[PDB]
RNA sequence: CAGCUUUACAGAUCAAUGGCGGAGGGAGGUCAACAUCAAGAACUGUGGGCGCCUAUAGAACUUAUAACGAACAUGGUUCUUGCCUUUUACCAGAACCAUCCGGGUGUUGUCUCCAUAGAAACAGGUAAAGCUGUAUUUUUU
């Protein structure tokens, strides 16, 4: 068993290839890399990039994104 | 409509009550059970929908009904 | 506690409805019920919000998603209230 | 008056409490109540012909019926 | 505090509602309090995948159906 | 009429809940628990089961005002004139009853 | 400590209305009379559907090592025995039955000793009694 907690421990170590889709919205994703965790699900994100949906690569740096607005991670 | 002057919800408990939905329903019945939370147990809930004309209307029976999906409370009828 | 929680988890077993904030309804036997309402059901239908109905044998909800539960009249008797 | 200190003043009497309308019913001396402290003390003065037979098993082929 | 009883669904696929009508697939990995599933990344609703292994939030959730049985 | 004893009568004593909800209860498993209370000789368990049946039903016939007193145990669970009389519970004397959680 | 609800206050307007009203004692008594207390574990009323079935209110007392009594006699009839031999009187067992000494409640009434008010709330305040109260994912930030 893996709590959220611990595979996103896992993902702290690594920083390998994240997707993040976001709360209350379809139209755009982000694509990075995990490189922080709080308490709540706050984490910040270096290596950030804004994605449009497939329904293109747009700019965005590093990010500290309020983690209670997250849907998707996967690293 | 009558009602008593009344202080709080809990006062006017199994009194006939229009209660209010976010999503536009209105559930009329009289109430059993409150909660801190608002959740509220309706002996006679009926779903009444406001469809975009005229009123819907559906019998329930005994239902729950969440707290966070109420608007208000209103007194519709007396209890018996 | 929340006595219409109390309620929810006493109509464990019986064929209770629900509807959720999206207005698709269900229909089975009930399973699981806790303070926040993290509801399962079986042998429940799915009618989606448009009226389309999908048959399926199980089904687990989170709390906040829900709207309102049918009860049958069995609860209507005893014993929660008095 | 220390230990028998309760009883002593109504214990030998024609009625044991023509009043003390608290602990029996009146002068009709129909039902009792006592206090638990005078219980104790008729207790102890009973010792010579109180039951003084606890363990309910003792009576073991010997009761009414066993007779 | 009270635990949602998800070691009946524990490594077993299931078609877990979303906010905006989507759906996820994908095997149980663990979870959490507040109904966070962690799980193995499967197609996203015709279909495709995206991840490998994925957390969702518990907020985001509508539901999630048992896919097997 | 007879010595070794049940009710034999329409009138059962009445319920605090109603019979009808626990008979609708019991239409599901997962909600009815065989509990088969054991233990050795004056365990208390005919007593504990007393206790229960008492909290769950209103006046019943058979408790008496001493028992109801609790000077004698209201031992409602041994209805044989021998399991009476012995002071044993000897066969299984069981009740169903929609018990509160 | 705050909210609500209840009471003793002071005066209130006293409408609003309630409710305690077409408001009316208590404690006892070796005091009565009446009912009644061994029965499918057992009682009674109420409705309804045809003496009964069916839902509804109720139920003091006495009990489950079974009994009104944590107690204990007597009389009769039979049947059996004993002492005997003729009966009473008896021995002590049985089955039946009765009598008696008492008991319980409940209701009436009397007898006694104490009594002895035909109106208080509302607006609050004072003081006292009964419950509740002290955002960062599912209720409300
Ligand atoms: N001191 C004390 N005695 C008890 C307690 N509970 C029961 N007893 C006594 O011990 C006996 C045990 O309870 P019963 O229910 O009579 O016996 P039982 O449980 O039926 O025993 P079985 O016949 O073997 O099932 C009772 O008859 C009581 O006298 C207790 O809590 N304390
Ligand atoms: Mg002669």
């Amino acid at each position: 068993m893996v709590p959220p907690i611990n595979c996103i421990f896992n993902f702290l170590q690594q920083q390998t290839p994240v997707t993040i889709w976001l709360f209350e919205q379809i139209g755009i994703r982000i694509k990075g890399k995990i490189v922080g965790f709080d308490e709540f699900m706050n984490v910040v994100i270096d290596e950030a990039v804004e994605i449009p949906v497939n329904s293109k690569g747009t700019p965005l740096g590093k990010i500290l994104l309020k983690g209670d607005n997250i849907t998707l991670i996967t690293s | 409509i009558q009602v008593a002057h009344s202080s709080r919800l809990a006062n006017l408990i199994d009194y006939k009550l229009r209660v209010l939905t976010q999503d536009g329903r209105v559930y009329i019945g009289q109430l059993m059970a409150f909660d801190k939370h608002m959740n509220l147990v309706l002996n006679e809930c009926i779903e009444e929908r406001v469809p975009k004309i005229k009123v819907e209307k559906r019998v329930l029976g005994l239902t729950i009904l969440r707290g966070e999906q109420i608007l208000s409370t209103v007194v519709e009828d007396k209890p018996l | 506690n929340g006595i219409p929680v109390k309620l929810l988890n006493e109509a464990q077993g019986h064929i209770v409805s629900l509807e959720l904030t999206t207005g698709a309804t269900y229909r089975g036997k009930l399973v699981e019920s806790e303070d926040s309402m993290n509801v399962q059901l079986r042998d429940v239908i799915a009618t989606e919000p448009q009226g389309a109905v999908t048959h399926m044998d199980q089904i687990f909800v989170r709390g906040s998603q829900i709207k309102f539960i049918v009860v049958p009249d069995l609860l209507k008797n005893a014993p929660l209230f008095k | 008056s220390q230990d028998d200190e309760y009883v002593k003043d109504w214990l030998y009497d024609s009625r044991p409490l023509e009043e003390d309308s608290k602990k029996v019913n009146g002068t009709s001396y129909k039902k009792w109540s006592f206090d638990l402290p005078e219980m104790s003390n008729l207790y102890r003065l009973s010792t010579p012909l109180r039951d003084e037979v606890t363990d309910k098993n003792y009576y073991y082929l010997f009761d009414k019926k066993s007779f | 505090v009270s635990t949602p009883e998800l070691k009946k669904y524990m490594d077993k696929k299931i078609l877990l509602n979303i906010n905006g009508s989507r759906k996820v697939a994908g095997i149980l990995r663990g979870y959490d309090i507040f109904l966070n599933v962690v799980l193995d990344d499967a197609m996203e609703i015709n279909n495709h995948q995206l991840g490998l292994q994925t957390v969702i939030r518990g907020n985001s959730i509508i539901s999630l159906e048992a896919l097997d049985a | 009429e007879h010595t070794i004893f049940t009710q034999l009568k329409k009138n059962i004593p009445k319920t605090r809940y109603n019979r009808d909800y626990m008979l609708s209860m019991a239409n599901i498993p997962e909600r009815i628990i065989n509990v088969g209370v054991i233990g050795p000789l004056h365990s208390g368990k005919t007593s504990l089961m007393d206790l229960l049946v008492i909290d769950s039903h209103k006046r019943i016939p058979d408790m008496s005002k001493n028992v109801e007193l609790g000077w004698k145990p209201l031992r409602y669970l041994d209805n044989l004139k021998q399991e009476i009389d012995r002071g044993l519970s000897i066969k299984l004397n069981g009740s169903t009853l929609l018990c509160t959680d």
